[PDB]
RNA sequence: GUUUCCGUAGUGUAGUGGUUAUCACGUUCGCCUAACACGCGAAAGGUCCCCGGUUCGAAACCGGGCGGAAACACCA
RNA sequence: UUUAUCCGGUAAAGCGAAUGAUUAGAGGUCUUGGGGCCGAAACGAUCUCAACCUAUUCUCAAACUUUAAAUGGGUAAGAAG
RNA sequence: ACAGAAACCUCCCGUGGAGCAGAAGGGCAAAAGCUCGCUUGAUCUUGAUUUUCAGUACGAAUACAGACCGUGAAAGCGGGG
RNA sequence: GUCUACGGCCAUACCACCCUGAACGCGCCCGAUCUCGUCUGAUCUCGGAAGCUAAGCAGGGUCGGGCCUGGUUAGUACUUGGAUGGGAGACCGCCUGGGAAUACCGGGUGCUGUAGGCUU
């Protein structure tokens, strides 16, 4: 059987990745959060009071709480199962703003503006992202050499 | 009388036979849990919406007909 | 030409080791006292040792840092009991040099049956203007690559100053 | 020989600290604890006074903390007060005050609250606090910034705070170490600021330093005997930059047109012309050496 | 003694290098990686014979032992005692371990079977994968035949198979041997006793101007 | 193999809590004796088993090893 | 499953990058030594072996790591906007 | 100077190779290390949450809020380590 | 062109040495009356303005070490899935996809934020 600790095994987790040992820098304390805003927390060594523990690190929630120097924040947390929608309390040295919400509200900020323009046309244009399409039949031109003759080499034990 | 220690061989069967269930999250989650001395204020700031009704009633109506007047000055 | 490379004396530093933590070291204190005129500081051991009496935090030595005018003061009546002659390998590789004296009653000091004669350790730290540099709190900083003392500024230095004869062979 | 302490591995393993901290300028740790705002807040401003006597001239500023780098709203130097009749000793502990007195009224004027909360008028050196009116715009506040000075009693970087204070901005400040605090009764004499306040620490060192001995005097201080400053009048330097620096604080920043735009620094050397300095050597090499 | 090397001779269990989590390990066999003139220089013995692995397997510290001797033996022979250099390029590193042989006294009464069945160490073994060399040899251009006799008879002394081959190097140096006069006159390398250091266009200028001087 | 116990002068053995090392014998030198004993005076002698750690400091407190010893290996 | 976007310290790799092992020579009175041989002795000469270190080189690590996959875990892809 | 591989003093180098009561592991440099001065936030009081988890306790912990304070020019920090 | 004050990202900024700095500042620097602190005005605190870029700092320089990025190493090592594939076994090949790391070669060497100067 193995220990129940609450920081087993974060041997290589919480550990200051290199040559970053020192001083946080600034910025991380000084960035806003507001209740809705979406958030990815990471561990960090340095600071121990308001850590994290290891099941959420790696984790993106939603905010919901905001005190002096941490942040409540509800995750989810899959246990043999069921997953608990669960509320935490972290401080901020362990979280960052999540871009992951950002690539959109910038899909978003561009449908909606080509959506009021294009509308005084009255032209029906492509809001919906589309995947990959086929690749569109097109041409290839050689123009004075024929391809280059590739041939399997001749093995040759090198060691 | 030696027996298994563990096993989680067929549990991934079990918890997702009923599918695991991402939890059903309704607007207006519940305040429970947020700091005392923001709802010991914003309970005070729901309390005393109603006085300030008539500000907010005749200024509806100042945009009402201003809008009002908005849709009939494009007609 | 040297608009101010003037190499001058930043410090001079006595030191009395007499590990006895006691008598023999509460009189030695008034030596350094008499002959500088500041009350020196008590030094102690880092750790305990056997076969020299010496224990840890206990007292051991006392020294003293002198410097500005009495420092030339003390460093001139130091040699002359040297009668100014040093050896090759007491000018360091950092530019500082020291010599030891035998009797502290050689420079002109009255000698007691009960305070006796403890010699001590001169050491003196030449310096140049713009030195206290590394030592200050804001915006410190390493001095230069010249404008270090060599140990061949420093020989010089000393041959010209007291007119040593600096002798060679260890 | 030794063992090479700064190998190659000394400097592949070799974290540099933060850039600030090489230059030995910033207490961030210090400025972490000074400048974050709470997490209930969110966005408003948290003010710092910053104060850094320099060695010929006392900067006073005014900055937030943005993330980009922390923006100043105001600031006010000691060179500036010349235009205020005070001509020299401006690295004093008495210069200090109409620096941060300056700054104090030239912050106020914007916002629009020079005409409320003037501090302290005449002048005491007691503990004056202001004190926020009601129906009005709250007072101004902000937290003293010393830096790296070591704060013991008299240091002038809380003593150009006492300007501040005066002016009308509600710094908390103890006065435990005002010049005046008598370390040993844990009191104030608070007529030892009157004199700190307005120069009679160098009014009485100019007068026992003219009776015994002169070319001291005129070493000590000689553009203190030029310009014809003397003692009996330095008290009614002060007293009038008091008075005339708050009648009109507005800085009108000297207009700037002129340049050529010469290169007097070096440029960078590309890179065919270090390519070739080496093959410049080594043909200069070979060639001399290739003969004897 | 020691269990025939059947039962160590795949790679089963991680590493377990001597270290302060396994002590009192028996000090391994083989002694001396390298024997013959280790005192030559590149410039003399231009032949690179190796003895390449085939499998992925283990190798007892006793058999590098006598497949290194047997090989000073029939060098120190046609070759003569300075004509070759022969390297042992497989240090037995990983310690291998055994069950306290399951000892008893006349028929028995106890053994507790497999309580604590973690043994001790009883010797050390070497790692070795498909294609990595076990011994290499080198002597003049002349005496080719010579190191491949040699290296044949060690193959006996060794389990699994493996094949030898003549190196493009020279010497023990990483350097394509068809290259080598080429790369000292004009001081790409420069000799180094056994092997040679390659000088680069990199460093001070200072550093050159010893050389071509 | 599992569980205990020790190692200290030439020898057998004391001893402390972490500041010191004993006793007896042996031995060396004198003294008595005609000469040995005996007796009387003085003497010199051990990394406190080898180790690493803790500690101001270990012979003594831990961990490993080495040597000498003791106690269990039952139901078929 | 895509599209964004964070999380990761395993395989591999590396040890001329830390820590830990480890072979060889060249280089070093580095230091120093313990033996020598030629020396009264002498960093004198020549060796030698020890330990260190200056460029190198052979081979390693589950309780080592500069690097660093594959598979994989979070969120997000709107009307509760 | 006595002073030797070790006492004391002085300069230079010193990314941490020390130290942080203990096992290791993380974390730490005008610090969390060492030295001083002032002290009792190791105090009184509701809840919320994390950790083992049934998502029960106990233990331990994390953010707050309300009092009384300690400290510091102050921002702050502090309800054991 | 550049500095000073407060900075952000924290080596493309470090380190070692070498060369050059007009004017503003930054500094070195000169004193201990008062404030304050020391065994020592050495540091810290304070009053200064006689000197000098000697150094810090700035700016450059080095077939410089380091770091930052590319190339190669290499479609190599490894791997998701697949087969009634091979092999006594160790292991190995192929199909379907993903795809590293050194040594070895190149290139670069601080970007800027607010507020004030100086080059008027
Ligand atoms: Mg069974
Ligand atoms: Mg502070
Ligand atoms: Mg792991
Ligand atoms: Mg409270
Ligand atoms: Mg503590
Ligand atoms: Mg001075
Ligand atoms: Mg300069
Ligand atoms: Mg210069
Ligand atoms: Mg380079």
């Amino acid at each position: 059987t193995n220990t129940k600790g609450k920081r087993r095994g974060t041997r290589y987790m919480f550990s200051r990745p290199f040559r970053k040992h020192g001083v946080v820098p600034l910025a991380t304390y000084m960035r806003i959060y507001k209740k809705g805003d979406i958030v990815d927390i990471k561990g960090m060594g340095t600071v121990q009071k308001g850590m994290p523990h290891k099941c959420y690190h790696g984790k993106t929630g939603r905010v919901y709480n905001v005190t002096q120097h941490a942040v409540g924040i509800v995750v989810n947390k899959q246990v043999k199962g069921k997953i608990l929608a669960k509320r935490i309390n972290v401080r901020i040295e362990h979280i960052k703003h999540s871009k992951s919400r950002d690539s959109f509200l910038k899909r978003v900020k561009e449908n909606d503006q080509k959506k009021k323009e294009a509308k005084e046309k009255g032209t029906w244009v492509q809001l919906k992202r589309q995947p990959a399409p086929p690749r569109e039949a097109h041409f290839v031109r050689t123009n004075g050499k024929e391809p280059e003759l590739l041939e399997p080499i001749p093995y040759e034990f090198m060691a | 009388a030696k027996s298994k220690n563990h096993t989680t061989h067929n549990q991934s069967r079990k918890w997702h036979r009923n599918g695991i269930k991402k939890p059903r999250s309704q607007r207006y989650e519940s305040l429970k849990g947020v700091d005392p001395k923001f709802l010991r204020n914003m309970r005070f700031a729901k309390k005393h919406n109603k006085k300030g009704l008539k500000k907010m009633q005749a200024n509806n109506a100042k945009a009402m007909s201003a809008r009002a007047e908005a849709i009939k000055a494009l007609v | 030409e040297n608009p101010m490379r003037e190499l001058r004396i930043r410090k001079l530093c006595l030191n009395i080791c007499v590990g006895e933590s006691g008598d023999r070291l509460t009189r030695a204190a008034k030596v350094l006292e008499q002959l500088t005129g500041q009350t020196p500081v008590f030094s102690k051991a880092r750790y305990t040792v056997r076969s020299f009496g010496i224990r840890r935090n206990e007292k051991i030595a006392v020294h003293c840092t002198v410097r500005g005018a009495k420092a030339e003061e003390i460093l001139e009546k130091g040699l002359k009991v040297r009668e100014y002659e040093l050896r090759k390998n007491n000018f360091s590789d950092t530019g500082n040099f020291g010599f030891g004296i035998q009797e502290h009653i050689d420079l002109g000091i009255k000698y007691d049956p009960s305070i006796g004669i403890y010699g001590l350790d001169f050491y003196v730290v030449l310096g140049r203007p713009g030195f206290s540099i590394a030592d200050k709190k804001r915006r410190t900083g390493c001095i230069g690559a010249k404008h270090r003392i060599s140990k061949e500024e420093a020989m010089r230095w000393f041959q010209q100053k007291h007119d040593g004869i600096i002798l060679p062979g260890n | 020989f030794v063992k090479v302490v700064k190998n190659k591995a000394y400097f592949k393993r070799y974290q540099v600290k933060f850039r600030r901290r090489r230059e030995g300028k910033t207490d961030y740790y210090a400025r972490k604890r000074l400048v974050i705002q709470d997490k209930n807040k969110y966005n408003t401003p948290k003010y710092r006074m910053i104060v850094r006597v320099t060695n010929r001239d006392i900067i006073c500023q005014i900055a937030y903390a943005r993330i980009e780098g922390d923006m100043i709203v105001c600031a006010a130097y000691a060179h500036e007060l010349p235009k205020y009749g005070v001509k020299v000793g401006l690295t004093n502990y008495a210069a200090a005050y109409c620096t941060g007195l300056l700054l104090a009224r030239r912050l106020l004027n914007r916002f629009g609250m020079d005409k409320i909360y003037e501090g302290q008028v005449e002048v005491t050196g007691d503990e004056y606090n202001v004190e926020s009116i009601d129906g009005q715009p709250g007072a101004f506040t902000c937290y003293l910034d010393a830096g790296l000075a070591r704060t013991t009693t008299g240091n002038k970087v809380f003593g150009a705070l006492k300007g501040a204070v005066d002016g009308g901005l509600s710094i908390p400040h103890s006065t435990k170490r005002f010049p005046g605090y008598d370390s040993e009764s844990k009191e104030f004499n608070a007529e030892v600021h009157r004199k700190h306040i307005l120069g009679q620490n160098v009014a009485d060192y100019m007068r026992y330093l003219i009776e015994e001995d002169e070319d001291a005097y005129k070493k000590q201080f000689s553009q203190y005997i030029k310009n014809n400053v003397t003692p009996d009048m330095m008290e009614e330097m002060y007293k009038k930059a008091h008075a005339a620096i708050r009648e009109n604080p507005v800085y009108e920043k000297k207009p700037k047109k002129e340049v050529k735009k010469k290169r007097w620094n070096r440029p960078k050397m590309s890179l065919a012309q270090k390519k070739d300095r080496v093959a410049q050597k080594k043909a200069s090499f070979l060639r001399a050496q290739e003969r004897a | 003694g020691r269990r025939p090397a059947r039962c160590y001779r795949y790679c089963k269990n991680k590493p377990y290098p001597k270290s302060r989590f396994c002590r009192g390990v028996p000090d391994a066999k083989i002694r001396i990686f390298d024997l013959g003139r280790k005192k030559a220089k590149v410039d003399e013995f231009p032949l690179g014979g190796h003895m390449v692995s085939d499998e992925y397997e283990q190798l007892s510290s006793e058999a590098l032992e006598a497949a290194r001797i047997c090989a000073n033996k029939y060098m120190v022979k046609s070759c003569g005692r300075d004509g070759f250099h022969m390297r042992v390029r497989l240090h037995p590193f990983h310690v291998i371990r055994i069950n306290k042989m399951l000892s008893c006294a006349g028929a028995d009464r106890l053994q507790t079977g497999m309580r604590g069945a973690f043994g001790k160490p009883q010797g050390t073994v070497a790692r070795v994968h498909i294609g990595q060399v076990i011994m290499s040899i080198r002597t003049k251009l002349q005496n080719e035949e010579h190191v491949i006799e040699a290296l044949r008879r060690a193959k006996f002394k060794f389990p699994g198979r493996q094949k030898i081959h003549i190196s493009k190097k020279w010497g023990f140096t990483k350097f394509n041997a068809d290259e080598f006069e080429n790369m000292v006159a004009k001081k790409c390398l420069i000799p180094d006793g056994c092997g040679v250091k390659y000088v680069p266009n990199h460093g001070p200028l200072d550093k050159w101007r010893v050389l071509h001087s």
